[PDB]
RNA sequence: AAACUUUCAGCAACGGAUCUCUUGGCUCUCGCAUCGAUGAAGAACGCAGCGAAAUGCGAUACGUAAUGUGAAUUGCAGAAUUCCGUGAAUCAUCGAAUCUUUGAACGCACAUUGCGCCUUUGGGUUCUACCAAAGGCAUGCCUGUUUGAGUGUCAUU
RNA sequence: CGAAACCACAGCCUGGGGAACGGGCCAGGCAAAAUCAGCGGGGAAAGAAGACCCUGUUGAGCUUGACUCUAGUUUGACAUU
RNA sequence: GAGAAGCUCAGACGAGUAGGCAGGCGUGGAGGUUUGUGACGAAGCCUUGGGCGUGAGCCUGGGUCGAACAGCCUCUAGUGCAGAUCUUGGUGGAAGUAGCAAAUAUUCAAAUGAGAACUUUGAAGACUGAAGUGGGGAAAGGUUCCAUGUGAACAGCAGUU
RNA sequence: GUAGAGAUUCUGACGUGCAAAUCGAUCUUCAAAUUUGGGUAUAGGGGCGAAAGACUAAUCGAACCAUCUAGUAGCUGGUUCC
RNA sequence: UUUCAAUGGCCCGUCUUGAAACACGGACCAAGGAGUCUAGCAUCUAUGCGAGUGUUUGGGUGAUGAAAACCCAUCCGCGAAAUGAAAGUGAAUGCAGGUGGGAACGCCCUUGUGGCGUGCACCAUCGACCGACCCGGAAUGGAAGGGUUUGAGU
RNA sequence: UUGACCUCAAAUCAGGUAGGACUACGCGCUGAACUUAAGCAUAUCAAUAAGCGCAGGAAAAGAAAAUAACCAUGAUUCCCUCAGUAACGGCGAGUGAAGCGGGAAAAGCUCAAAUUUGAAAUCUGGCAACAUUUCUUUUGUUGUCCGAGUUGUAAUUUCAAGAAGCUGCUUUGAGUGUAGACGAUCGGUCUAAGUUCCUUGGAACAGGACGUCAGAGAGGGUGAGAACCCCGUCUUUGGUCGAUUGGAUAUGCCAUAUAAAGCGCUUUCGAAGAGUCGAGUUGUUUGGGAAUGCAGCUCUAAAUGGGUGGUAAAUUUCAUCUAAAGCUAAAUAUUGGCGAGAGACCGAUAGCGAACAAGUAGAGUGAUCGAAAGAUGAAAAGAACUUUGAAAAGAGAGUUAAAUAGUACGUGAAAUUGCUGAAAGGGAAGCAUUGGAAAUCAGUCUUACCUGGGUGAGAUCAGUAGUGCGAGACUAUGCAC
């Protein structure tokens, strides 16, 4: 149960904030859990998703599909992963968007900002 | 309440008779769907509702303090009756004793794990399981108004001193923790139905006499308050009727059923 | 039309009363706001008492002259008798009322004792720390915010439990005294006028 | 007997009721005090690679400076001048700036992008005319400054 | 290519009764699909909460020696003096 | 025992506008309760099947459907429609009916085109007959002006215009 | 008597019209108290009126717009389950 | 369920003495659509307390998480006294009275729709007391004595 | 002739200032009528609507020319009560305060009237210097000069007093740093827990099994009801800036800090607001009644004087206050603006007119008037390709869990319409009762208990009997086989 007077339990307000959040907020919103090995290594439960990230799908029809995040569609809260597509009528390939919470990261895209974020969150590198 | 100007933000006047139209006021002008349409009527689309709701309606109801104390005392006495708890729906079949009084070390609990373990040891966890199983989605439009989930009521833990018991028990579904000095009728008889399962601490149970007093001695925590007197001394009217003193003086038994 | 039992209607609702309706839905909010404000005031003025010392006065009507209530401020005569200057009274938290006056030694002494009790229980912090001047307290270490009325409350006049019956009480006729006093109070002016007119007429006849 | 009409049912139509939702409305409560001649509110005209509306912005124009986060925007692209990098974003924040014509609107007017005046600097032969740029020219009132008026009152010349 | 007015349901007559001239009620004359062009007897046809009359303790325009006032105008007093 | 608010026996009576009272059916929301129903299908809707109640109404079989809903004890209200020349919206008979008849008038051949009575070209016959159906302007309109394409909507017939 | 300006009669056509005042024939006047464009002034108990209570934006014996106003109605209509 | 056959059956609502009316509204269907809330008053009912009753004008637990529940003091509203315009005065002779009916109870009859003793509630009635009015009338006071009266009193 | 003073001008002189917008609340002016009185004129609506002027975060009011009549109270404001009362009112309809009492909050003061006269001690501006900053943006100090000012700027006084005096009493703000903190805080969080298995399902977030966390089972999202998938929720310290005497021995330590106040007895004085008070009349207003307040006009004051003490006048007392000058937070209001938390409210003809590019489209010359319109699907996967057709489109196909979801898209009623099937029909139809005809629907009883009884195996039952005292009951055990 929430107690803070600055915390709103209104469903209307919560939905408005979620569906109207800007790109910076949506980046934090689109977060994926780390694998078990990554959890031991970095002492971090989950991180926001990013491009060039190796993930495997846990839910949905494309379960057990390993791939690297090719793009992050924050406008639609979707992740476009490599080789995760479906055939259109004419034979072209249309990528299938996957929610961030439905995938688990198996290999981070390490950089200065990513390492600084991990250390800031209190995790081993 | 609805807006005070709802249905009035328009300039509509009746056109009278002779136009082969109802005498309801109509919107003037032209060039839009609204032109010529009726207004200001409770029977009219986009009009003013009949008897618009006002904010100065009597929302709050006053009850005499003596009547409130009577209801609270009745709720406490009802909670002390094991049959009423079962009737109200509390799973108290395996409870060791009613009223259930626990040691004062419960007031110093620090973890929900300890609270759950104590409930299991005193066999009061069945109510929590019942509440968890009964949790469902509300039927109707209350979901749209921040009332999505409904569930049953579990045990009511009454304490005297707060040393962590409130925080250790608050996350358990159905469990409500209250101080003994501020017993609430909404919790003691939820829904107007008597027989709420109450778990007392030793200090709270000991202070119950100070809180309520007796019929002849006033409570020290309520100024000049005495417990109500009942209009009947012995409520076992079946025993009184079948007692020897009455059966010795009554007439013949009489036929319960008579032949046609 | 009026055709039912009961008193005739007297409703004063012939104006636009609906636009001046005062609701009380902010009553718990106002109560909380006032409590928070006085808590903030107590914190900011600590360790000074929240409520200043007030005098004991008699209400001005026969309906209430048998009671004692709290006044606005102590009179100049009371402050002088208690040995407190009017300029220093405000600094040490003693209200000053220049309008009230002491017509009776009872009220004068009643308020003077209150000022003396307040002075005795008062701790005056030195203007410069560690340098107690005239009237300052050398033991300001144990200072805390206390209720003024908790040590100096307003007290009502006590009644006498019993006393022996006197012969003057036996011979006193209360109803006859009340009737005679009432008759005297209204006819005394007429009697005095009659005596003056009789004296003037007698002197004029003598002339 | 057909055709026709009527009633019902099954499918197909017309229509958008019912049901379920809702980034909306209404009401209550709590907190705060910040527009403008240093040019407000409002109006007009323009600004994006592809843009009429809404939002934002003003010829530095979906904006510049500065700060924060850290790989996107997305409909199509374009951009690898990108990622061990003080850097993408219609991101967030925001203490420096830009801020068109107007509008209390202020050179005079305005159903006119009309008619003027002053200073300085440059271009066309132009110490004076013309053109261009920059800075200015409203009224009432206040305190001071300067220049004045009065057969209003006063002195030695 | 393509409406509108109108539409309680509908529509063959006589007599009776009836809110005193019925398409429906009662008694009779009768009674056979689906349609075209005219027609003006009937539907007391349609339009328009009768404009005539009356009621309303409902108005408005106008008139006057109706009641109550008023702009203006005349006279006096006081001040300016 | 017979939800004592229960069980049992007997007698009499039954029109009803205006109106009064009582007991019930139905709708939205709230508290309590029902190891309540439900994606193995909730609500809603259709039904030429079934059952119950005097009735308001309720349960159910078969279809469609896709995400919530209900029984009981109380609380509560913007709670029940055939009318109001009621409101909004949709849709009928009239009806393929009234009608698309002022301004003298069109015809032939070719081209284009899927499609020609309305387009274009040529020929013929005509009209406005200089106070014009001619050539320009003021007010008003604002791109209707021109070229190239189109024939979804408009041009109450049609269209290649 | 033409243009222009009007509208006597047919009480013609039409009268869910081409048209919320039009069409045809006929008729009045046609060098002045003529007709008319643009600019301007007069604003509602007011304007203007060769005077009809006429005109004052299809509205005139007191225009239009918003508000008081959900004006009042002893009157008409309606007023929802057993 | 449909249809047939016999018999019966006028179009609903409304104003009205009277409607099928040649009286008005109604072409059809869906959704919406009209005795509500508030300040009072009167009767009745329920609840709590009771010569008292009313916590929420306000203050505290308060910070937690608290528009709630709970607690707390002085006033004040109504009632406990009425009467007169008012100045004023201000309710026990008695078992807080007598009479008649009267619930319930008790005692006797002797089975009668019974006799006796008290007697709640309520009504009727004769009195007593308080205030007002009218008296006698025994400067200021109206105490015993009264009345054919009067009050929304005891 | 000139200068000075006085008055009045001009300047695109130096530096400033006002307008306008917002009006929920606030301070005023002006000001109706509808309506009620069952008519209507006074009255009521209403000291309201409309119009006009003027502010702030609050405004206004405010420290008595106040109540009371008391054992007296004591600035203003607001709440309860006083009280639907006193009172006003064709005394009709109706209207209608105030003292006291309880509570919230409390805070006091400043000028003019004084001779400093042994020294205008006062203030603005220009110039220069030195400081300061929310800040190169802000705010001052010093020196000098010029102006203002003696037709009065400063100091002690404001009636509660105070001055002139008389005699003895005591002597005080600003710079640094630490520990504890306090606003913004944000280097940001140590901040907890399943996305294991089986079934259904397109998708598990559904059901079941095994678990986990909880100071976190509020809420939201994710392909269906998710505490443990994600954002979050709960709990909880700290890097930073600033207010940094806001406090402490704010220590540490600079000069703040030598003469201004302090009470005391005694006297002498004690300046106190003018077309103002007050009186008359008129108009308006009020509950204000021979005038409650305001305003116009006429008259016009006084010094123990003047105001008030709710019935006009005269006279004699008494009580209270000290007008005609000014400031002041708090408790109070807030349908405007900004931010936030909620709801027994409405669920697209509802709720604001506007859930959607709504004060938008559109109408009127104009003031103004002013709508309609939400939902495919989890994901466009938005139907490749073949064929017919000029084309629009159709038929095959294809995607999807679903095309009974194809953008004319959630489900998809009625009115109305087409096809098919059944039935009926001579100038209505519809309905009710009874039955025929045709069509259609349910009644599975002979389940189950039990008598007799053919084949069949089988740890064998009551009666006994042993195992908390009498006795009824029963679980278990050996005989009864």
């Amino acid at each position: 149960m929430k107690f803070s007077r600055d915390v709103t339990s209104s469903r209307r307000k919560q939905r408005k904030a979620h569906f109207g959040a800007p790109s910076s907020v949506r980046r934090v919103l689109m977060s994926a859990p780390l694998s078990k090995e990554l959890r031991e290594q970095y002492k971090i439960r989950s991180l926001p998703v990013r491009r060039d990230d190796q993930i495997t799908v846990i839910r949905g029809s494309n379960k057990g599909r390993e791939g690297k995040i090719t793009s992050v569609y924050r406008k639609k809260f979707l992740l476009l992963i490599e080789r995760v597509t479906r055939e259109k009528a004419n034979g072209a390939s249309a990528p299938v968007g996957i929610d961030a919470s439905k995938v688990v990261i198996t290999k981070l895209h390490l950089d200065k900002d990513r390492k600084d974020l991990i250390v800031r969150k209190g995790g081993k590198v | 309440a609805v807006s005070e100007k709802a249905g009035h933000q328009t300039s509509a006047e009746s056109w009278g008779t002779g136009r082969a139209l109802a005498r309801i006021p109509r919107v003037g002008g032209g060039g839009t769907h609204r032109s010529g349409q009726a207004a200001f009527g409770n029977m009219c689309r986009s009009g003013r509702m009949f008897a618009p709701t006002k904010t100065w309606r009597k929302w709050h109801v006053k009850v005499n303090q003596n009547e409130k104390r009577y209801a609270i005392s009745s709720a406490v006495a009802a909670s002390g009756v094991p049959s009423l708890l079962l009737a109200r729906g509390h799973r108290i079949e395996e409870i060791p004793e009613v009223p259930l009084v626990v040691d004062d070390a419960v007031q110093s609990f620090q973890k929900t794990k300890e609270a759950v373990a104590l409930l299991k040891e005193i066999k009061a966890y069945r109510d929590v399981v019942k509440v968890a199983n009964s949790r469902k989605l509300r039927a109707g439009k209350g979901k749209l108004r921040n009332r999505r989930h409904v569930q049953r009521r579990g045990p009511l833990v009454v304490f005297n001193e707060d040393a962590g018991i409130v925080k250790a028990f608050r996350n358990i579904p159905g469990v409500e923790i209250v101080n003994v000095r501020r017993l609430n009728l909404l919790q003691l008889a939820p829904g107007g139905h008597l027989g709420r399962f109450v778990i007392w601490t030793k200090s709270a149970f000991g202070l119950l006499d100070s809180v309520f007093g007796s019929t002849t001695e006033a409570a020290q925590l309520k100024k000049n308050y005495f417990l109500p007197e009942n209009i009947i001394s012995n409520a076992d009217v079946t025993r009184l009727i079948n007692s020897d003193e009455i059966q010795s003086i009554v007439k013949a038994a009489g036929p319960s059923r008579v032949k046609r | 039309a009026i055709h039912v039992k009961g008193q005739l209607p007297n409703a004063h609702f012939h104006k636009d009363w609906q636009r001046y309706v005062k609701t009380w839905f902010n009553q718990p909010g106002r109560k909380l706001r006032r409590r928070q404000a006085r808590q903030t005031k107590a914190a900011k003025i600590a360790p000074r008492p929240v409520e200043a010392i007030r005098p004991a006065v008699k209400p001005p009507t026969i309906r209430y002259n048998m009671k004692v209530r709290a006044g606005r401020g102590f009179t100049l005569e009371e402050l002088k008798a208690a040995g407190v200057s009017r300029r220093v009274a405000s600094t040490i938290g003693i209200p000053v009322d220049h309008r009230r006056r002491n017509r009776s030694e009872e009220s004068l002494q009643r308020n003077v004792e209150r000022i003396k009790v307040y002075l005795a229980h008062l701790i005056v912090f030195p203007r410069k720390a560690g340098q107690p001047k005239k009237g300052d307290a050398t033991d300001v270490s144990g200072a805390e915010q206390t209720d003024v009325a908790a040590v100096l409350p307003i007290t009502q006049e006590a009644v006498e439990e019993a006393k022996p019956i006197t012969e003057e009480a036996k011979n006193f006729n209360a109803f006859s005294t009340l009737s005679n006093e009432r008759a005297y109070a209204r006819y005394a002016g007429a009697r005095a006028a009659f005596q003056k007119k009789r004296a003037e007429e007698a002197e004029a006849k003598k002339k």
